[PDB]
């Protein structure tokens, strides 16, 4: 395939790429939720 | 229902200025067809993606609708006009859609990405404000990308059909356009030919002095940036 | 706050995310496409010019930056990059062809103005019944 040999001749095609998927991703880690692990906890409920 | 029945002839009023504008610069039936045919499939073609997306038949969704009227017909003018020059060129109408679908291919598939890059952004939104971008930047976008669908692949095909070459024998349907509505063509062609010829010794002027006019630029840089603190801030105005 | 001034206070500053981020986004577009940095920059430049024009009316009636006058900011860009997309993309080929840089630019608009003035004309002419809005709803629509 000549997928590889389009973009040698392309260096702004491939930079722009390249960029897009960079700043995609400073946007979602804010948006993240942060905790210590994944959701692995069993739910509880308690009757008293 | 008052408010809905009123955007939907706001629609419909939209869509017989923008006919009759095609009509006026084209001034042909065989040429003012394809821009036409684009305009139902557009738009009612965006209600198949809108039932999808869970959305409705709201003010804002029907009033996005009537904004895209103006921009589907944005394509297939540009491929109807470039067909219609190669044919006083001396090309053949199948020849002619040839050559002008190798120049406008790009383009219109640069224009549909452009638009869809603009409106993305506005999907990503919440709350109040982010569902009203929602409703008008998935409407216009959807619109916008089956219009450059109809125009890259209808568009041409109806051209090299209907089309016929310059100095043609005109069918009883042109010839009676042009008698009942050949007062305005006439006036109206001589008068683009005077604007526009006129408008390039404009340009040919302005080439020499960048200078000047880049200075002039950056004085209303600041002056677009000053309008932004002028108006009062707002949210939703007050209706009847 | 509670009601609609509760959902004004929440809500952030969304026309500064939406707004450079769109931006960027044509610019990195038309870069890719047409491999270079600074042909994009001849397009994005005249979204400025946009805003300007587009405020002066809001401004000239008296109105406010709410909701209906940024959606109508956000067709604008779109519209705005179009018109400029049609001079510059035949600019460059011309060049290609061997032409000069103003020789290029210069045919380019010759070749170019009927699309255009074609294009602009039919999208204003479709702002019309939003102009002379009347009825249920008049109100929104005259200020998009």
């Amino acid at each position: 395939m000549d997928f590889s040999r389009f973009f040698i001749d392309r260096p702004i095609f491939a930079a722009v790429l390249s960029i897009l998927i960079f700043i995609t991703g400073l946007i979602a880690i804010p948006l993240l939720p942060v905790s210590e692990y994944p959701d692995v906890v069993p739910p509880s409920v308690q009757v008293r | 229902r008052d408010s809905i029945r009123a955007v939907v002839q706001t629609l419909l009023e939209a869509v017989v200025l923008v006919v009759l504008v095609v009509i006026l610069f084209l001034q042909t039936w065989r040429a003012s067809i394809i821009p036409l045919i684009a305009v139902p499939v557009s738009v009612v073609g965006t209600f198949s993606i809108l039932y999808l997306l869970g959305f409705s038949l709201n003010t804002l969704s029907l009033f996005g609708l009537v904004l895209a009227i103006g921009i589907v017909v944005d394509d297939a003018i540009v491929v109807v006009e470039n067909v219609e020059r190669n044919i006083e060129e001396g090309l053949a109408p199948l020849a002619a859609a040839h050559q002008a679908m190798r120049e406008v291919s790009g383009p219109i598939i640069a224009i549909a990405l452009v638009l869809c890059a603009v409106f993305v952004p506005m999907a990503f939104l919440s709350g109040v404000t982010g569902q009203f971008y929602k409703q008008f930047a998935v409407t216009i976008a959807i619109s916008t990308v089956i219009s450059a669908i109809n125009s890259l692949t209808l568009s041409p095909a109806l051209a090299a059909l209907l089309l016929k070459p310059h100095g043609a024998k005109k069918d009883l349907p042109t010839r009676l356009i042009d008698r009942l509505f050949g007062w305005i063509f006439r006036p109206f062609n001589r008068f683009f030919l005077r604007s526009s010829n006129g408008y390039q010794g404009l340009v040919s002027k302005t080439l020499g002095r960048r200078g000047a006019v880049f200075a002039v630029y950056l004085l209303l840089l600041c002056a677009a940036g000053v309008m932004f603190k002028v108006v009062p801030g707002g949210f939703i105005p007050t209706q009847d | 706050w509670t009601d609609l001034s509760f959902q004004q206070a929440t809500q952030g500053n969304t026309a500064l995310i939406v707004f450079p981020v769109a931006v960027l986004l044509a610019f990195l577009v038309l870069a890719a496409l047409y491999e270079s940095w600074t042909l994009p920059l001849a397009v994005i430049l005249i979204v400025p010019m946009t805003m300007l024009s587009a405020l002066f009316g809001v401004w000239l009636t008296g109105g406010d930056n709410n909701v209906f006058v940024q959606v109508g900011l956000v067709v604008l860009m779109g519209l705005a990059c179009k018109n400029a997309i049609l001079i510059v993309e035949f600019a460059r080929e011309l060049e290609i062809q061997g032409k000069g840089i103003m020789e290029a630019a210069l045919e380019a608009c010759r070749l170019r103005l009927r699309p255009i003035v074609m294009t602009s004309i039919a999208f204003i002419a479709g702002t019309i019944p939003l102009i002379l809005g009347h009825g249920a709803g008049a109100e929104v629509r005259g200020v998009t």
